[PDB]
């Protein structure tokens, strides 16, 4: 008898070992994904005074330790994180419900104007210098030949008003380029970064637009602790607050629109 | 209105970067840089230096050989009319050695120059594997690439030089040309009965969209909180910002579920090197192990069924 | 530029082949569609001759094939045979002037061959002709040299140290594909194996190569080309092999790939010999035929004209 | 909608009268398209 | 359930659509006016899915019904219809499950945006989105369309649609040569290779060798300007991947918008303009 | 069947240049929605010719 | 069917840019579109052969 | 709109004009077609 066909064939079984190692890599990928955030925040776990810490399926893996070069630190994943007060009251007190701002939007620090607590150190050059840092502290630097030179553009927020000038520019040591723009605000001659992000230029009016907030806001730009350097708690805390003021600076972006 | 990082609107110069620096026997690095406004319109405006060591000059070494077996024989294919090269040059290309000569060693006009020009391909390849290795350990990193090339590289070897060694015949790998390994495709889902009912190229198939729909859907987010400074993807990754938190809620938000700075590089990681692998097991089967992928699903099933409206009669069977 | 470069316009002619969903469509230029019709125009037939009289054979001295004929119907049948196949140059194409009955000129050994041809054809080979049937125009549309005519072509040049890559160029036979440019000769010819697709799922039982797949890819682009379709003309591509999944056309195309294997073979290689070389490729093989010298881009020569039946003249008996 | 009282009255009107007038070539393009056409 | 930080920017407001009447969230998901919309699009798109499952081609009892995985499958109307809407048990249950699934991803898309607008951040992911929704538009609504007739959109099921693209593909005679195919593959084999050249990276640097700290961005340009020459840098990187997967999106819209509508031919012959030039 | 019209308030809950431009799409769209459907169907007016179908005025 | 003598002040709510452009804009697009509408229709203009068929009778 | 009450009628005059000089060359148009081969 020489042709008993088997049902079976290595393509069959090559198909099955496939889902096999699949399944225990999606498992696996669920897993590092749970490396920040977790457990959740239910009141699941607020009414069974914590009996219930939420984290699903898979479960978490153990933390990993990530080794800061420079003196820098130990920072691991996951980890326990102390919980932080919501600058904001329930629209409903249902469950689900999103929060209005407490006070004035902009000042909140809710909502896309809130941000977390990321160190108070700088991050570092391979060298160890202040990565970020101004071109008056960082010297080589230079505009590139055919780009207008941002220093001296007039600040303009979302409304029109001016909102102060540019009075120097900041960059990045480590991979060359402009991070964050410097502003000597009108209203005070304080001075502000402002992130390329925020930032649109209108080279043939050396001007630089800011949709993000209005000209007078400009006042309020969370403050550096040192004015040639910035650290990363510093960053988080100045492009939130412009971040704030796209949902925040005006009566409508709130929305609806109908 | 807002800037998109899109493009560079304004740019920066600085003395150009040796770069971290290499241990003690890992050469001298040579060249010495330039900028190109506009590269610098898009990113890293730095070109070069590059490192070359004896793996590096191994390789390109090879490599050019390789490409001049190539390209003379498509030359001498156009009888040394250069012009007649350039006008059918997609359309040229250098055959494998044929069937009756199995794994044997051919004379040069009848597929030698083929067998030449894979064997010194491949030694190439897989010395600039060795290169992105070295590179890769003068910096302390991991060997994630390497991983990942020596993948692409599984595929590459499973196309033509293990299905074709496992089959008996070098007339089975890919010839060098545009048009000729296009149509080498073509034929090979054609002669195993349509490719389409294989498995392992639907997989294949899944996870290259996966690697276009990752990377679109990643490259998106990083940019939509490179207003945050998500795309300083390691600091965020040790030091977490409201970048990676707007980032990994966008998503949650939309899908339910989400992952880390860390973690997304994974799943795309991990999803570019499958596409590869379950490419280069869908090759190792046809012939080897299937020989008609539609029968085969057909065998399992697989394949639907709709109402026989048009129909032809089999002279084979008159 | 880097011109752009090559387009039609919307909406093409459409029709649907198989079932809803699976795919098997056709799509085609409505202009272009209606340049092939009137380029595609058929002569129409003299009238019928009466006849009622003597067979040809017998008031006739050299005729060994229109035997049968009446005389007036023969007669009818020389007219028919001049304005389709030498009308610029008449009667005396194929005869020595002043003598009706002599062969002592090739293209009377050769027209008399090609009236067992076409009889042979229309006679024969319903399977794949049909009702339609062919005639003389068929191939030579007023031309005394099928201008779609072929021939075993060399490809292009090669040093002496070097053999050709026998597929790898630009070439029009092979829809332009650089498949092998010359699938005719192999298989329009000669006789050699089309099949290649395995009818056993596993493997170990089925030697086809992978070059012998494009072989046939190339000549299939071949015929695609000369009837001027796509491959859902005949097949379900899902499965090319299947036959109840193909169209009756891929039946009626595997007859007429044996029928071409007959006039290649037993009509038109015999007549080499007493053919000039303004008659012959480079190999010294003839200019012979192929689907494209009758179809010249269409489903069926003329569109489905039906011109034979108008000459009985033209069927075997 | 920071529109006033009376801004809604003016509004309301304008916009009332608007659409009757768009209402109105209606009519007048059905009725052309009936009398040439009916499709019904 | 949120994540351990999310409380903080879950604010009110937003909305294009429906303020304060769906503006809530449900376990980690945003509804929102537009998932609403988006879910009713969805669950009557899927259940007639079933539906036609249910009833098969040619009736429940016939052998072709199945609730078979790979085979089921809804197939448009004949091209006897056009533009016109067919009979339900005929391609009309294909058509409005067509219509279900096009308004679903738009849904899905405007409450992305909405999702944008509440957390602050750029829109560059729904509107890389829509290239997607876009491609998927050709293939129903744009090609069918300039083809007079409906039934040009392929069907939905497993296998079905591979033989709807492996057909249409033929009747070109070699789909390779379409010149927009060659590009479409080309981005997505590349962007198959940048993607798997910044997955390696990230995880190169944050995970060194033991006995090494977390990499720097001075050795992320080094080691790709070691091996290549060049580092296209951070922030760059995530701009091309985003360059590639949506180009490669692109060009397979814009290779299936000319597989048929401008070009009817078979495909290699296209590239007859090439040696005709007079050059040659 | 209640007592109260006044519905001009209307545009003090509603804002009045969003909804002018919604109406202004939303009968664009329905109108090509509307010309497609007729167009498809047996009214047509283009696939006809009046008073003889021009590309068979000459049959040549 | 008269004229509300204070619709002018439709521009006090509607940018004047653009409405404008966006008529242009429109415009041209539906004029391409129609003029390939009809082109594509029994009703041709172009492929007619008007007075005289222009190529030949063939290549000749 | 950053207009004044002052320039939205000088506005809407040209605005009106315009639209319906435009819309005469399209009667003249749909004239001369009408003529030369009608369409219904
Ligand atoms: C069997 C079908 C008949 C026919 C039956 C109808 C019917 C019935 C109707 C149309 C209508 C329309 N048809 Mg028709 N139509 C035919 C064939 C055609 C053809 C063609 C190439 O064959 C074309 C181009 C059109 C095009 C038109 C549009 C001009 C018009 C409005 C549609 C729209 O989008 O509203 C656009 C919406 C707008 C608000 C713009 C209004 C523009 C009009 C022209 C007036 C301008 C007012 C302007 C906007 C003033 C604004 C205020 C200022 C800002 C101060 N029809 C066929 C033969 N057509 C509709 C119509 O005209 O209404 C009277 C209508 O009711
Ligand atoms: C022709 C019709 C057949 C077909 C036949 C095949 C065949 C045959 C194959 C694929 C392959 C694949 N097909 Mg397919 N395929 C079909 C239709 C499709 C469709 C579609 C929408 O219809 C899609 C999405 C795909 C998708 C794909 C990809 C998913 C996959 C290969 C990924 C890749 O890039 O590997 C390419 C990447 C590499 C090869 C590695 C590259 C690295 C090398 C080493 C680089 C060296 C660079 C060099 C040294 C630089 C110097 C240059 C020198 C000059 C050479 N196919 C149909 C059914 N397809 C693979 C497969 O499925 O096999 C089972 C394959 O081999
Ligand atoms: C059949 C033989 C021909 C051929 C015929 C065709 C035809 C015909 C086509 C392609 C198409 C393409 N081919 Mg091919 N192709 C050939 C061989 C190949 C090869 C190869 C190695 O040989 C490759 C790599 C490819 C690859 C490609 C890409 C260029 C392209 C598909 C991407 C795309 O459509 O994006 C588009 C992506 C989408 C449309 C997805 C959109 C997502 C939507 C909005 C949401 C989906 C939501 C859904 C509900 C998700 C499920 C989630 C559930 C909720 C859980 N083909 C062979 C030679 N190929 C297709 C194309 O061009 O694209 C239009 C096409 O029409
Ligand atoms: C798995 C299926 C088949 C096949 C499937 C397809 C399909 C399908 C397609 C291609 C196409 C191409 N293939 Mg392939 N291809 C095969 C395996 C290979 C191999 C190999 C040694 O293994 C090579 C070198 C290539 C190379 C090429 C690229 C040249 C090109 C698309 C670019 C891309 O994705 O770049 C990513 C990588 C880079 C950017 C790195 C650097 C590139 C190097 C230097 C390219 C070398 C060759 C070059 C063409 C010669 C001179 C330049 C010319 C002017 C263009 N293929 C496999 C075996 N390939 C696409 C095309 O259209 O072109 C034919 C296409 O449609
Ligand atoms: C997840 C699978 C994906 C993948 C991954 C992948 N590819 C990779 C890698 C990885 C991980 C590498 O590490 C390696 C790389 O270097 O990445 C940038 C590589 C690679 N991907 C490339 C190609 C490639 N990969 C492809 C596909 C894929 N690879 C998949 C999409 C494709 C396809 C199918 O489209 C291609 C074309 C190469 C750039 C590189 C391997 C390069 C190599 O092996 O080099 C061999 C030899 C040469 C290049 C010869 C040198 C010729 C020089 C360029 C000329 C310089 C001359 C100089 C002037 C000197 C003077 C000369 C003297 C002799 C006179
Ligand atoms: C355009 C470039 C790439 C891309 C980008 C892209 N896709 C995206 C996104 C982006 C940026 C999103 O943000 C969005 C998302 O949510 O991320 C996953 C999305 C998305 N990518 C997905 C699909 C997808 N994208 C694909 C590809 C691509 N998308 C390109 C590779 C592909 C393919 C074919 O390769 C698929 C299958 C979805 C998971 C998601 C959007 C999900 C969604 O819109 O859900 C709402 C709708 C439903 C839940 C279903 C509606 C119910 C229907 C009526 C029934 C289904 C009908 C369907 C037409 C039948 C087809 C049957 C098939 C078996 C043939
Ligand atoms: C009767 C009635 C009421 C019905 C009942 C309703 C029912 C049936 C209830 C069931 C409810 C349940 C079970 C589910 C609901 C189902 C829903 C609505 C559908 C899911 C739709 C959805 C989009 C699923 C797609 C799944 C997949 C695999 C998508 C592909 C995307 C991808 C590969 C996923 C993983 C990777 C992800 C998520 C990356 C996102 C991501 C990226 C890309 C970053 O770059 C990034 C950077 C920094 C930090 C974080 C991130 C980050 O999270
Ligand atoms: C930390 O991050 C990282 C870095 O930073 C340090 C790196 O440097 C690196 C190293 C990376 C590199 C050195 C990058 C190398 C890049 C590679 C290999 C990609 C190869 C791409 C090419 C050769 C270019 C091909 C394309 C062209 C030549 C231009 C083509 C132009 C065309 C087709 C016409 C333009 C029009 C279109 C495409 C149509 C419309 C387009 C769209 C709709 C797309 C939209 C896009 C956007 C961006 C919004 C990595 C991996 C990294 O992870
Ligand atoms: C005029 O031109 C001058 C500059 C001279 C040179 C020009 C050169 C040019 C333009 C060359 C162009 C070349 C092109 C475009 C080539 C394209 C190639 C393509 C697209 C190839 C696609 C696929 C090819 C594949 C997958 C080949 C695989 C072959 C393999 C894996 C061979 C392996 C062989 C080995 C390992 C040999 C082993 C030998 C042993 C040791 C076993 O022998 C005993
Ligand atoms: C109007 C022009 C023509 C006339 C009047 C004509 C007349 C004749 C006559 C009277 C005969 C019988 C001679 C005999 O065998 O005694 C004959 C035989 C023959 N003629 Fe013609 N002829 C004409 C054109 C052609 C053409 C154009 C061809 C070829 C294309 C042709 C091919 C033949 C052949 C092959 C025979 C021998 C017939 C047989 O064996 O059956 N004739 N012709
Ligand atoms: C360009 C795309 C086409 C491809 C790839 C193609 C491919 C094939 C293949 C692979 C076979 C052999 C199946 C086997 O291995 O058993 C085949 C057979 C055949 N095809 Fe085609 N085909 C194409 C177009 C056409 C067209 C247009 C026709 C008819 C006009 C046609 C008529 C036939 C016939 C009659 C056979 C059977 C021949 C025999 O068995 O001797 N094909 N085709
Ligand atoms: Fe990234
Ligand atoms: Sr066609
Ligand atoms: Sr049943
Ligand atoms: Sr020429
Ligand atoms: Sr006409
Ligand atoms: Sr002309």
């Amino acid at each position: 008898s020489a042709g008993i066909t088997h049902y079976i064939d290595a393509a069959q079984i090559t198909i099955w070992a496939f889902w096999l190692f699949f399944f225990g890599l999606i498992i696996y990928l669920r897993r590092e994904d749970k490396r920040e955030g977790y457990p959740l925040d239910s009141d699941r776990t607020e009414r069974s005074g914590g009996r219930v810490k939420v984290v699903g399926f898979p479960d978490l893996p153990d933390p990993k330790t990530f080794v800061l070069p420079h003196n820098g630190g130990t920072v691991v994943a996951p980890r326990v994180e102390a919980p932080v007060a919501v600058n904001a009251t329930p629209f409903s007190p249902a469950p689900g419900s999103p929060l209005v701002p407490n006070g004035d939007p902009m000042l909140s620090g809710f909502g896309p104007a809130a941000s977390p607590d990321r160190p108070k150190h700088c991050d570092l050059t391979f060298e160890g210098l202040p990565k970020i840092v101004p071109m008056r502290v960082a010297k080589e630097f230079s505009i590139a030949e055919g780009d207008p030179d941002p220093r001296g553009m007039t600040v303009v927020g979302l409304d029109g008003e001016v909102a102060g000038t540019v009075s120097d520019v900041w960059v990045d040591r480590s991979e060359p380029q402009i991070r964050y723009l410097e502003v000597e605000v009108a209203a005070n001659k304080k001075k502000v970064l402002l992130p390329i992000g925020f930032s649109r230029f209108d080279k043939k009016a050396r001007k630089v637009k800011v949709d993000a907030i209005k000209a007078a806001h400009f006042a309020n730009v969370p403050t550096l602790s040192n004015p040639d350097q910035v650290t990363l708690y510093e960053e988080d805390k100045v492009c939130a607050y412009y971040a704030g003021g796209k949902l925040y600076a005006t009566a409508e972006r709130a929305g609806p629109l109908l | 209105p807002e800037y998109q990082n899109i493009f560079t609107a304004v740019q920066v110069r600085a003395p150009a970067y040796p770069g971290v620096p290499l241990p003690k026997g890992n050469l001298p690095r040579i060249g010495r840089p330039i900028f190109s406004y506009w590269l610098g319109k898009i990113g890293d405006a730095q070109i070069g230096p590059i490192y070359l060591g004896l793996t590096g000059t191994l390789s390109i070494f090879f490599g050019l050989v390789a490409i001049s077996i190539i390209g003379f024989n498509m030359l001498a294919s156009v009888h040394w009319d250069v012009f007649q090269f350039l006008k059918h040059f997609f359309w040229l290309g250098l055959e494998p050695p044929p069937p009756q000569y199995g794994l044997r060693i051919p004379p040069l006009s009848e597929g030698g120059w083929w067998l030449m020009a894979g064997l010194f391909l491949t030694l190439s390849i897989l010395l600039w594997w060795v290169r992105t290795y070295k590179r890769a350990e003068a910096l302390g990193m991991s060997q994630h690439l390497s991983w990942a090339f020596a993948a692409a590289i599984f595929f590459y070897l499973v196309l033509g030089f293990i299905r074709p060694v496992m089959m008996g015949s070098w007339a089975k790998a890919v010839p060098f040309g545009i048009f000729p390994h296009l149509d080498w495709t073509a034929a090979f889902s054609i002669r195993y009965g349509n490719l389409y009912y294989n498995p392992f190229h639907m997989l294949s198939i899944a996870f290259l969209y996966g690697s276009a729909l990752l990377f679109a859907m990643h490259g998106a987010t990083i940019l939509s909180v490179s207003r945050f400074g998500g795309d300083r993807e390691i600091d965020q990754i040790t030091h977490r910002g409201t970048a990676a938190e707007r980032a990994a809620l966008f998503w949650r938000w939309t899908m339910g579920f989400n992952v880390t700075m860390e973690s997304i590089h994974r799943w795309a990681w991990w999803c570019a090197v499958l596409t590869v692998i379950t490419a280069g097991i869908g090759i190792l089967l046809s012939g080897t192990v299937v020989d008609n992928w539609y029968l085969w699903a057909v065998k399992h099933g697989m394949a639907p069924a709709y109402p026989e409206v048009v129909t032809a009669v089999n002279p084979y069977e008159t | 530029s880097v011109m752009l470069l090559g387009c039609e316009g919307p909406p093409p002619g459409t029709e649907q082949i198989g079932y809803r969903g699976v795919g098997m469509e056709n799509y085609y230029n409505k202009r272009q569609r209606a340049l092939s019709i009137q380029a595609n125009q058929p002569v129409e037939s003299l009238p019928a001759a009466d006849s009622t009289g003597p067979k040809a054979s017998e008031v006739y001295q050299n005729v060994q094939v229109l035997k049968d004929l009446s005389v007036g119907e023969f007669t009818r049948t020389m007219v028919a045979v001049t304005t389709w196949v030498s009308p610029k140059e008449g009667c005396n194409y194929c005869h020595v002037p002043g003598n009706w009955a002599s062969d002592d000129i090739y293209t009377k050994v050769v027209s008399r061959r090609m009236f067992e041809l076409v009889r042979a054809a229309n006679s024969d080979w319903k399977a794949h002709v049909a009702e339609t049937g062919v005639t003389c125009y068929t191939c030579h549309r007023g031309n005394p040299v099928p201008k779609y005519a072929w021939v075993t072509d060399p490809g292009p040049k090669y040093p002496s140290g070097l053999k050709p890559t026998g597929q790898n160029y630009g070439s029009k036979t092979v829809a332009y594909a650089s498949l092998p440019f010359d699938p005719l000769t192999p298989f329009l010819d000669q006789a050699n194996e089309i099949r290649i697709t395995g009818n056993a799922a596993l493997a170990g039982s089925n030697p086809a190569s992978l070059k012998q797949a494009e072989w046939t890819f190339g000549l299939m682009m071949n015929i695609s080309d000369s009837l001027g379709v796509g491959c859902t003309f005949c097949h379900n591509t899902r499965a090319f092999n299947d036959w109840t999944q193909s169209t009756p056309k891929r039946t009626t195309a595997w007859y007429a790939i044996r029928h071409v294997r007959d006039i290649n073979q037993n009509y038109i290689w015999p007549l080499n010999d007493v053919l000039p070389a303004s008659r012959k490729g480079p190999y010294g093989d003839p200019l012979r035929v192929s689907c494209m010298t009758c179809h010249q881009a269409v489903n069926k020569p003329l569109y489905g004209a039906q011109m034979a039946k108008d000459y009985p003249g033209l069927y075997k008996t | 909608t920071g529109l006033t009282d009376d801004e809604a009255k003016e509004f309301h009107a304008i916009f009332m009268q608007s659409m009757y007038a768009w209402f109105g070539l209606v009519v007048i393009a059905h009725l052309l398209a009936w009398l040439y056409r009916p499709w019904l | 359930a949120m994540l351990s930080f999310e409380k903080k920017y879950r604010v009110r407001g937003g909305t294009l659509i429906g303020g304060d009447l769906f503006d809530f969230w449900v376990g980690p998901f945003y509804v929102g006016f537009f998932g609403v919309v988006g879910f009713c699009f969805t669950l009557l798109g899927v259940l007639l899915i079933v539906w036609g499952a249910t009833i098969g081609p040619t009736g429940p009892t016939s052998d072709l019904q199945t609730y078979n995985l790979w085979r089921i499958s809804i197939a448009p109307p004949d091209l006897s219809y056009g533009l016109r809407m067919a009979p339900l048990t005929e391609g009309g249950l294909w058509q409005i499950i067509t219509i279900c699934a096009a308004g679903a991803f738009i849904s899905w898309a405007l409450r992305e945006v909405e999702i944008c607008r509440k957390l602050g951040i750029g829109f560059h992911v729904p509107f890389a989105f829509s290239f997607a929704i876009g491609a998927y538009l050709v293939l129903v609504f744009v090609r069918p369309l300039l083809m007079g007739a409906w039934g040009h959109g392929f069907p939905y099921g497993i296998l079905s649609h591979l033989d709807w693209v492996s057909n249409v593909g033929y009747q070109f005679l070699h789909f390779h040569y379409n010149p927009a195919h060659m590009l479409a593959i080309s981005f997505f084999f590349t962007n198959c290779l940048a993607l798997s050249m910044h997955g390696s990276l990230i995880l190169s640097v944050t995970n060194p060798q033991k006995g090494e700290p977390v990499k720097t961005s001075e050795h992320e340009n080094t080691f790709f300007r070691d091996i290549v020459g060049y580092s296209i840098g951070a922030l760059a990187i995530h701009r091309l991947g985003l360059f590639l997967a949506l180009s490669a999106a692109f060009w397979s819209a814009v290779c299936i918008l000319i597989s048929g509508p401008f070009w009817t031919r078979g495909w290699p012959e296209w590239w007859n303009w090439w040696l005709e030039l007079p050059l040659w | 069947f209640t007592m109260n019209a006044n519905l001009y308030k209307i545009w003090l809950i509603l804002d009045p240049r969003r909804v002018l431009v919604s109406i202004v799409a939303f009968q664009i769209v329905l109108g090509l929605l509307i010309h497609m459907i007729v167009l498809s169907t047996d009214l047509n007016w283009l696939d006809d010719n009046i008073p003889v179908s021009y590309q068979a005025l000459g049959k040549k």
